């Protein structure tokens, strides 16, 4: 009765032997999470004088 | 609203463009001076 059991938490699968384990146990999206810049209100006011 | 365009510019956009383009022009005029 080949059961999947739970590879993580140590309860190896039925098919797996004494020296091996499941190669892949999760899926990774590869699309990270980012945050945008904080808005500026005082910089647009100033006029520069690049001497 | 002066015109019938679906998307109208309004004065704030133009003033923002002027203030954004001013910094390079101000730095340029020092050389001509």
């Amino acid at each position: 009765m080949l059961n999947y059991n739970a590879p993580t938490d140590g309860q190896k699968s039925s098919i797996d032997g004494a020296n091996s384990d499941q190669m892949q146990t999760f899926f990774w999206l590869k699309k990270a999470i980012i945050t945008a810049r904080k808005e500026q209100y005082f910089m647009p006011l100033a006029s520069v004088t690049n001497m | 609203k002066l015109t019938s365009w679906k998307n109208e510019l309004s004065l704030q956009a133009l003033k923002a463009d002027l203030d954004a383009a001013k910094p390079s022009h101000t730095a340029m005029m020092i050389k001509v001076k």
